[PDB]
RNA sequence: CUUAUGACCUGGGCUACACACGUGCUACAAUGGACAGAACAAAGGGCAGCGAAACCGCGAGGUUAAGCCAAUCCCACAAAUCUGUUCUCAGUUCGGAUCGCAGUCUGCAACUCGACUGCGUGAAGCUGGAAUCGCUAGUAAUCGCGGAUCAGCAUGCCGCG
RNA sequence: GGUCCGGUAGUUCAGUUGGUUAGAAUGCCUGCCUGUCACGCAGGAGGUCGCGGGUUCGAGUCCCGUCCGGACCGCCA
RNA sequence: UGGUGGCGAUAGCGAAGAGGUCACACCCGUUCCCAUACCGAACACGGAAGUUAAGCUCUUCAGCGCCGAUGGUAGUCGGGGGUUUCCCCCUGUGAGAGUAGGACGCCGCCAA
RNA sequence: GGGGCGGUCGCCUCCUAAAAGGUAACGGAGGCGCCCAAAGGUUCCCUCAGAAUGGUUGGAAAUCAUUCGCAGAGUGUAAAG
């Protein structure tokens, strides 16, 4: 829809848009004042023009088709660059320097 | 390229099942068409000696018409295989479609042949 | 066709975001298309214009 | 319609040059276009096949053929006679139809696209695609579907050779 | 023992990780969350220190720098609270865990192995079994604020309202 | 030597019939209680069916054969 | 050259090459019979834009497949022996997987 | 192949069976005491099993597409034809 992912129709544009991926509240909302269009909108009765205005600015910012591939590349670099925070992202382990004794339950 | 059959060598298998059941003796002769896209044949076969006893098509030199693969010829073929039956009278045939559907062009060579007098 | 056991079929032109045109038919009357083939950037030859794309490996602390 | 009229003008003149026929008949033509679901049923729900049956028919312009299973195998726990995915085939002008739809709105649809594969061909001409999603032309209620199981798409040629269907497919519009 | 259980030096370890126990912190939400505005404390610290205002920087902070050996100056804009707008009961504008990117400070040095900022991503968790604990009023429960230790590092401790 | 029985979590028994789900006590692990241990209270896993072969969409459970045990009989001179 | 037949594929499967004015067939489009457990490739429907590409017909070849007696044997009827769970002699009879080669068609009947 | 004990007693299929039919044994192998309102009757139309390659959920095989493929697959059920 507005970059291959739908939107929650009923809701705030600025909440709406936050659904898709790479871009956060504060980043959505600067984009939204830049595109002009009210920023306070049901995003269910907006018209097409205000719709379409925002989908050149998303196209020169980035999101998930792009994304998470790079992120994905560089995170396999550091796997197989043989790095230790790469083997610790490799074994599950934390990499922020966390202590493995008590916790880290979110991963593993 | 995909495999498509030959129509006609899909034909001959119908043909010859349905022939398997039925064929043409003396006084009791076999009916025979052609269905050609662009012509109609009809012929009448002996098989206990190998010969033909009438034929007729829409290429015959005489009564040619502007359908000449359609139902009007059809019907013009069969009356006029029919009186190719009756100047050497046979007065009876069996049928014998060639490996078609009894719904068109045979089925107007088939009741030209009929109100025009060979029972079948 | 067996009739009614098909949904209905007829001319229904296409409007890309762009503007671009095609005679186009389909169950529906009308598509009202956000990317088409002339603007979507893998089709437009290769990213003739649509990019924000680059990558480098770069290393520079000269500040 | 206009792919037929562009085929006609352009195409099948510019590969009938270049593969130098003698017959200018022996030109590769797209004979069928078949879209086949697949649901893994296994007795779970009667109604997977029962929504996509409904859902192919808005995808397409026609019903599709539920098709049925040859033999039970138990690895599943499918039983033999109980229905398992379904089938339409497309030809005559429905067939343009359905690749215009295709190049024009579909694939440029996805969430994520590179381009189509190099090599998913038979190694005779034909070739076969698998999309993930039911998203191909908008005008799907999209609210109305539930599963996300995409579609299986097989272009068939009278190509004999993968590399005449591989160039023809280009000037058709798949992109490599 | 003085030809090492004594010295010197570098680097590593004291921070590991299939699990368990304890003590704390934070949440699972509309007696709420976000945004704007209005306030109202005590008690301490500050000279190889506190460092004002102003300017730059979104922000961590950076720059020139006023004053103060302090009931003058600085740390230092308390928060909870109240008023209004919005959200409309959902794994959510809850919750922020863990990660990628770009930075800030300190320090010879931030990889093992620091803290902080702007980002993006967004976890489990929708009040917790058998059990079990603290608490007789400015107490409990919540709300922030100082100090020590100190290059940098506090959810811990001590104390303050 | 013949006939008939059974061969299942570590142990003891159900399921073995329902061809289309592998269960119950006990044991073991973790937590709670107790000064500690034991009782007592919350939680949890396990076998994939004596073996081999055959039928069927599909065998623990159908049918053969092998092995292990048990019961019965092995008589007339 | 087309239609239809009989002969054990000696008829085939292969590999190559030619043909189409006529005939045959690919083609054209489903409107009305009729149809596609979904569809004019399929059924039918009624034409003739170009096309030998395929189908089909002829030309070549022993690669495969097929047919194939001659003399040899194995076996065996009947006699006759022997040291006899099996061997031997004679009058006959005649194995097949092996080659000599044959064959990559023969005869009609109606419409050119 | 002394009786007892064991096993068996009717019907169907193959081998034993000596190239017609038949042919015994406590000889060698299996099945049957049904089922099918269509798994019949006619009419009409097709054609397998397996393998290779692509395709996602999806594979060792679920469903498609192509090619090879005399019969390996089916033929209600035992074997034979």
């Amino acid at each position: 829809r507005i970059a291959g992912v739908d939107i929650p129709r009923d809701k705030r544009v600025v909440i709406s848009l936050t659904y898709i991926f790479g871009i956060g509240r504060t980043t959505a909302q600067q984009v939204l004042k830049e595109a002009g269009v009210s920023e306070d909108t049901r995003v269910r009765d907006l018209t097409e023009e205000e719709l379409g205005k925002i989908r050149d600015i998303i196209d020169k910012l980035k999101v998930e088709g792009d994304l998470r591939r790079e992120v994905s590349l560089n995170i396999k670099r550091l796997i197989e660059i043989g790095s230790y925070r790469g083997i610790r992202h490799r074994r599950g382990l934390p990499v922020r320097g966390q202590n493995s004794k008590n916790n880290a339950r979110t991963r593993k | 390229m995909i495999t498509k059959t030959s129509k006609n060598a899909a034909r001959l298998k119908r043909h010859a099942r349905v022939r398997a059941k039925l064929s043409g003796t003396a006084e009791r002769p076999r009916l025979n068409v052609f269905r050609s896209n662009k012509h109609i044949y009809a012929q009448i076969i002996d098989d206990v000696n190998g010969v033909t006893l009438a034929s007729a098509s829409t290429l015959d030199k005489d009564l040619n018409v502007e359908s000449t693969g359609d139902t009007s010829a059809a019907t013009k073929v069969g009356e006029l295989v029919a009186k190719r039956a009756a100047e050497k009278g046979i007065s009876d045939v069996v049928f014998d479609r060639g490996g078609y559907l009894y719904h068109g062009r045979v089925k107007a060579l088939a009741d030209a042949a009929r109100e025009a007098g060979l029972k079948f | 066709m067996k009739a009614g056991i098909h949904p209905n079929f007829k001319k229904a032109t296409v409007k890309c975001a762009c503007g671009n045109e095609f005679e186009t038919g389909s169950v529906k009357e009308e598509v009202r298309v956000e990317i088409c083939s002339e603007c979507h950037p893998f089709y437009t030859g290769r990213q003739k214009f649509a990019s924000a794309d680059g990558r480098v490996d770069r290393f520079n602390k000269k500040y | 319609n206009r792919l037929k009229e562009k085929y006609n003008k352009e195409i099948a003149p510019a590969l009938m040059t270049k593969f130098n026929y003698d017959s200018v008949m022996q030109v590769p033509k797209i004979e069928k276009i078949v879209i086949n679901m697949g649901v893994g049923d296994a007795v779970q729900n009667a109604k997977a096949i029962d929504s996509a049956v409904e859902e192919l028919t808005f995808i397409a312009g026609q019903k599709p053929v539920v098709t049925r299973a040859k033999k039970s195998i138990a690895g599943f726990r499918l039983r033999e006679g109980m229905p398992i995915g379904a089938k339409v085939t497309l030809r005559g002008e429905r067939m343009y139809d359905f690749l215009d739809k295709l190049i024009s709105v579909s694939l440029p649809r996805v969430r994520d696209f590179r381009g189509v594969s190099k090599k998913s061909f038979d190694g005779r001409g034909n070739y076969t695609l698998g999309i993930k999603e039911q998203l191909i032309f908008p005008e799907i209620d999209y609210d109305k579907v539930t599963k996300v199981r995409g579609m299986d798409i097989v272009i068939v040629t009278t190509a004999n050779t993968d590399e005449e269907a591989r160039e023809l497919l280009t000037q058709v519009g798949m992109p490599f």
